[PDB]
DNA sequence: AAAAAAAAAAAAAAAAAAAAAAAAAA
DNA sequence: TTTTTTTTTTTTTTTTTTTTTTTTTT
């Protein structure tokens, strides 16, 4: 009534005080108007904005106040006002033929800081209902995209008139109202006979998702806790599972709680949901410093020492074994090839070793130094763990697939460990997704090949509890034969007893281990805790690591090299010399090391930032494999 | 009550145009109305379909520009809604019907019996026009060149998936491109329902417009309205009206599917001669009008505002024997020569190499004699060929290619399935949950 | 003619964990 | 010979929700 209107006007008064929301909606409106006149096209930007809780808190502290605490008594007057104002901006006419029925209401979102409104799905209770909150975490589930009326439009005989009903419902609305039953009127008020008009009616895209917390936040002894979040409009498939995201939107109880007319019981209480406003992903955009930087430093002669040195600086040694984790993190091209085929340009690397010869600190500084990664272990997987898994869908009804660890590593990394201890059922399905990159699944009348595109990086252990140098090769390693030839590079790595190493590497764990972080004293425990307080703002020479993640995500979005006649001839000529020889390796040499020396020059290739292999690239390739097969270093 | 609103489109002015259209237009390159003699050619009981070109309507629209009057921009209305224009366009085509030129040809048509010995009783002593209707009206999507050829630009005829579309797309003309994965037998939907009545005045006509019907039982005619009870109506199969309809499921293709995700499909109903064009396995591009199924019974209430969806089709465009051609393609083949080597060496032309085992695979495309000798003997002519040696020669491509030469092939591998000795009958199939 | 009460409508099923047998070998 | 290995075999439904549509009952 007279609130109401009060606070249109106060958010009318914010609008023309700040001109920059004014600004991008007609820039909005401009390119989605010009977008339509373009009948040779070569889509459509949504009518969403967002807006800064900080500068509403230097201009009304009332209004930031009733937004932070009384959303549900503040959003819906400042959504009025913004499309008022949207609605004076466009000055050109518009006479769509169904355009005029759905008007696609503006919509706001919210960025700044938030106090003590930044929760995890833990630290949230009865305390916060009805308010404006920001949960962060990982999203689990995600239901299918579904259609949900708004307003229904018919046509009536006789009279050639239009009706309109409209439609609400508790999650679509702020506010509680009647409930509609969802029938299409079929009677007019004189009783002449309606026709439903479909194309004049409006439907808008439903999608519900699971966040879950952190797991590595969570209290000793106790699983992690997750929270159910529900996307309209335009905010639909903007997640997948396994993303870290940040949702801000109102906390929201729902339903009767089992105070009617059902049996008076202690188990039942309310159901609470959030209604999202806003999702941020927790793809790093580059300037021209960061490139200019990055062009620089590729010029220098010995770039590839320094990049796969800058990898794990707290293990000492295994040189070889970090240039090759450098040339995983750069893939080759891949190629597609007529009947429906394409060549592999991922690389597999194997790590055979003695205990206690750091191979599972490399696994853990993969998955956290790439883009994507996906830890897995040996006894504690299984087959339809890795492939897929049939499932239900609450919301709807129908019967789903859900993701597992190799197809949500699609164009990732996959790291498993203690890969010898892995159930033999459950080593045949890996081998499918190393041979084919697809998995096919046939069960419960789900007919469905997906696409798994991920590297695979794995350690292992000999039969024995060490490496015996008096057997064959194959004796040592209890994988079959099969297994063996899907992995590019086989790293078999012994401890050696030897006083100098002995009194170097010593050295180097004592000195790692009295490390003290600024802000901390002596002899004070790591407060690894943040106190709650998640967020601030809510939106020789080594190398730093994110300046490494730069150069990778650069390098392989950006450069795409051919392969050349040069680099060829000394391809063919390593391989042919390799081939006939009688030195005894550790693997057999067959004719798809070729195909491994191909890859490893392109990879060295996109490290220098060029498009074309040279002869260089092919030298670091054989010698990389040639310590790899024989050890000659 | 039920407010009112105002909407720019009037039926009458579209329905004028219709009819205009119907008459007036000519093929500009059989002399004439194009539409019309098809017409005659429908009333002959020889045309079971009538299938509607918007190129054609925009060449209508074309003309009336060239003569400058206004237009209605029928080809826009057709496209933001086409559930309508259906009905606008049968009325329109049962108003024109041209009269049965030759060969009347009434021979042991039911329907046709019943409706002349209505006649007779009728006129001696208003039926829904459905139910004398045979012909099925169908759209046919924009073209592209025409559309560049008058601009005017094109959305019912792009390739679109089943992930682009959104529920703003409902209620119109949209194309989607995909694969055909399940198709289910043809089954018949009733459209009028006759009802006999006791020898009480005639049969009783009812249409059905939704998937779920309700008897009428109770006779309502003038020699019926006496009080006494009498006894309820009983359905009669031969005086009403079925049509044909099927159900298949598309899905997205591989390409088109975003790195994380998982394949989403659609579903597609099919009625009248437009049936049996789609068979699994297909990539094929279909035209038709995106509904909102009604979602209702069992599980409806917790949904609330949830519908489900569906596509219904109207055209089908797939993406992709004994005559002198082959004729004489062997015998030009046979004038090459080397027939033996060539054919052995085609096979597979990447792999260099393993030529004797290229010969062998050649006698295993062919086969040997099968001859039924008496009192029960039987001999073999199929080749049994097993192909050993140490990995890593390429084992395992030759195989593969030697499947596509033959169409009856089945590439079969190691325990992930099981289809070597899968002659099981039993088959848990979730349609009827019986054994197959 | 207008109230209060009472049912239908389920469907579904793979994926994992524990325990006892009936065949393999240092 | 006593050890390891191996298939494999039931394990499943007891519950749900508010409309929507039917029969009784003042
Ligand atoms: N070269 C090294 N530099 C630094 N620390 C090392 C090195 N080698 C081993 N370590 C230390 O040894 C400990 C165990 O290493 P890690 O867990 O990686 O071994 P592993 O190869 O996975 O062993 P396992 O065979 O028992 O699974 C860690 O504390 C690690 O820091
Ligand atoms: N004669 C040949 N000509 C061309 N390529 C060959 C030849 N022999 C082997 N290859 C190579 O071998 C590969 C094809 O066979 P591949 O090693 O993939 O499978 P396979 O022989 O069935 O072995 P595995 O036991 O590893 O499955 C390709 O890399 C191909 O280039
Ligand atoms: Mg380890
Ligand atoms: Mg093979
Ligand atoms: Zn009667």
């Amino acid at each position: 009534d007279a609130v109401f209107g009060d606070r249109v006007r106060r958010f009318q008064e914010f609008l023309d005080t700040f001109t920059s929301y004014r600004d991008s909606v007609r820039s909005i409106q401009v390119y989605n108007s010009n977008n339509a006149a373009n009948y040779n096209d070569d889509n459509i930007l949504p009518h969403r904005i967002i807006i800064s809780l900080d500068d509403l808190r230097e201009f009304d502290r009332s209004f930031w106040s009733g937004i932070l605490v009384e959303p549900a008594y503040f959003i819906p007057p400042a959504e009025k006002a913004l499309t008022d104002l949207a609605d004076s901006m466009d000055d050109v006419p518009h006479p769509n033929a169904s355009a005029v029925s759905s008007r696609h209401p503006w919509k706001l979102s919210f960025k700044g800081s938030f106090g003590a409104h930044a929760l995890s799905p833990r630290t949230l209770t009865a305390q916060h209902l009805n308010k404006l909150v920001s949960v962060e975490g990982i999203v689990t589930k995600t239901s299918l995209v579904r259609p949900k009326l708004i307003r229904s439009v018919h046509y009536a005989a006789k009279t050639g008139r239009f009706h309109y009903r409209d439609y609400t419902d508790a999650t679509t609305t702020l506010t509680t109202r009647i409930p509609t039953p969802a029938i299409y009127p079929t009677e007019d008020t004189e009783g002449n006979k309606l026709t439903t008009e479909y194309g004049y009616s409006t439907f808008i895209d439903h999608q519900r998702i699971t966040v879950q917390e952190m797991p590595e936040m969570a209290p000793a002894g106790q699983l992690p806790r997750s929270i159910d979040v529900i996307l309209d409009d335009d905010l639909v498939d903007k997640t997948k599972p396994g993303d870290r995201v940040n949702v801000v939107g109102v906390f929201k109880s729902l339903g009767a709680g089992g105070m009617n007319q059902s049996n008076s019981n202690t188990l039942i209480g309310f159901k609470t949901l959030i209604l999202g406003n806003t999702v941020y992903p927790l793809r790093q955009m580059l300037t021209d410093f960061d490139i200019r930087n990055i062009n620089k430093l590729s010029k220098k002669k010995d770039i590839f020492d320094i990049l796969s040195q800058s990898l794990a600086p707290s293990i000492y040694g295994h040189d070889h074994i970090k240039k090759a984790i450098l040339l995983m993190l750069m893939g080759g091209v891949e190629k597609n090839l007529e009947n429906g085929s394409h060549l592999r340009g991922d690389i597999n690397i194997l790590m055979v070793g003695d205990p206690s010869t750091a191979k599972s600190q490399l696994l853990r500084f993969v998955l956290n130094t790439a883009s994507l990664a996906i830890a897995t272990t040996g006894r504690g997987s299984s087959g339809v763990g890795l492939t897929a898994a049939v499932t239900t869908d609450r919301e709807t009804g129908e019967r789903r697939l859900e993701a597992g660890a190799m197809v949500l590593a699609d164009r990732g990394v996959v790291c498993i460990d203690e890969f010898d201890k892995m159930t033999d059922v459950d080593r045949v399905a890996i081998h499918e997704v190393m041979e084919q990159q697809t998995v096919t699944i046939a069960k419960a009348g789900i007919h469905t090949t997906l696409n798994a595109r991920c590297s695979v990086i794995a350690a292992a252990n000999p039969v024995f509890g060490q490496y015996d140098v008096n057997r064959d090769p194959h004796q040592n390693i209890a994988l079959p034969d099969s297994l063996l030839s899907r992995f590019d590079l086989l790293f078999v790595v012994t401890d050696d007893i030897n006083e100098i190493r002995d009194r170097s590497i010593s050295e180097h764990v004592l000195r790692t281990h009295r490390y003290l972080p600024p802000g901390y004293l002596e002899g004070e425990p790591v407060r690894e805790r943040l106190n709650l307080s998640l967020a601030v703002g809510e939106d020789p020479k080594l190398v730093t690591i994110p300046f490494l993640r730069k150069y990778v995500q650069y390098a392989k979005e950006r450069v795409i090299p051919q392969l050349t006649q040069e680099a060829i001839n000394v391809i063919v000529k390593n391989y042919t010399d390799l081939r006939n020889d009688d030195n005894t390796k550790k693997s057999p040499i067959t004719a798809r090391t070729l195909e491994t020396l191909i890859r490893l020059a392109t990879a060295h290739a996109k490290v220098r930032l060029s498009k074309t292999v040279n002869k260089v690239d092919a030298k670091v390739a054989a010698n990389l494999l040639r310590f790899a097969l024989l050890g000659e270093d | 009550a039920l407010p009112s609103i105002q909407l720019p489109v009037d039926y009458n002015n579209l329905f004028n145009e219709i009819t205009d259209f119907l008459v007036t237009f000519k093929q500009d390159t059989e002399k004439g109305p194009k539409y019309m003699a098809m017409l005659q050619k429908v009333a002959n009981r020889e045309l079971n379909s009538v299938i509607i070109d918007l190129d054609d309507i925009l060449q209508y629209q074309n003309e009336k520009f060239l003569q400058g009057t206004q237009a209605d921009d029928l080809v826009s209305a057709i496209q933001q809604n086409a559930n309508h224009f259906t009905e606008l366009f049968c009325r329109a085509i049962d108003n024109n019907m041209p009269l049965p030129t030759k060969e009347i040809d009434y021979k042991d048509d039911v329907l046709d019996v019943i409706l002349n010995q209505r006649r007779l009783r009728n006129e001696r002593m208003l039926f829904p026009p459905n139910l004398t209707r045979r012909y099925f009206l169908y759209f046919k999507p924009l073209s592209q060149n025409c559309a560049r050829r008058y601009r005017k630009k094109a959305i019912s005829s792009k390739p679109l998936s089943v992930r682009q579309i959104k529920g703003d797309f409902l209620g119109q003309l949209i194309t989607v491109r995909g694969i055909i994965t399940r198709v289910s037998d043809v089954k018949p939907a009733v459209e009028v329902i006759a009802y006999t009545c006791d020898q009480c005045g005639y049969e009783v006509f009812q249409e059905v417009n939704s998937r779920t019907f309700t008897p009428l039982s109770e006779c309502t005619s003038e020699e019926c309205s006496q009080n006494q009870t009498k006894g309820q109506l009983f359905m009669s199969t031969r005086a009403s009206k079925f049509s044909a309809f099927q159900e298949c499921k598309i899905q997205e293709l591989s390409q088109q599917v975003p790195v994380g995700h998982i394949p989403r499909s659609l579903n597609i109903h099919v009625n009248g001669t437009l049936v049996r064009s789609l068979s699994p396995g297909d990539i094929v591009d279909v035209t038709g009008i995106f509904l909102p199924a009604p979602y209702t019974g069992f599980k409806a209430l917790k949904a609330g505002l949830l519908t489900e969806t569906y596509l219904e089709a109207q055209f089908v465009r797939q993406h992709k024997s004994l005559t002198s051609d082959v004729e004489e393609r062997v015998m030009e083949l046979i004038t090459s020569g080397d027939v033996y080597n060539r054919l052995a060496k085609s096979i597979a032309p990447e792999i260099y190499g393993n030529l004797d085992v290229k010969k062998a695979l050649l006698l295993l495309l062919v086969g040997g004699v099968d001859k039924r000798v008496g009192d029960g003997m039987k001999i073999r002519g199929d080749i049994n060929v097993c192909l050993m040696g140490d990995p890593g020669v390429a084992k395992s491509q030759l195989l593969k290619a030697i499947c596509k030469i033959s169409p009856r092939g089945v590439y079969t591998t190691g325990k992930g399935s099981s289809g070597v000795g899968l002659t099981a009958a039993v088959m848990k199939d979730p349609v009827t949950d019986e054994m197959i």
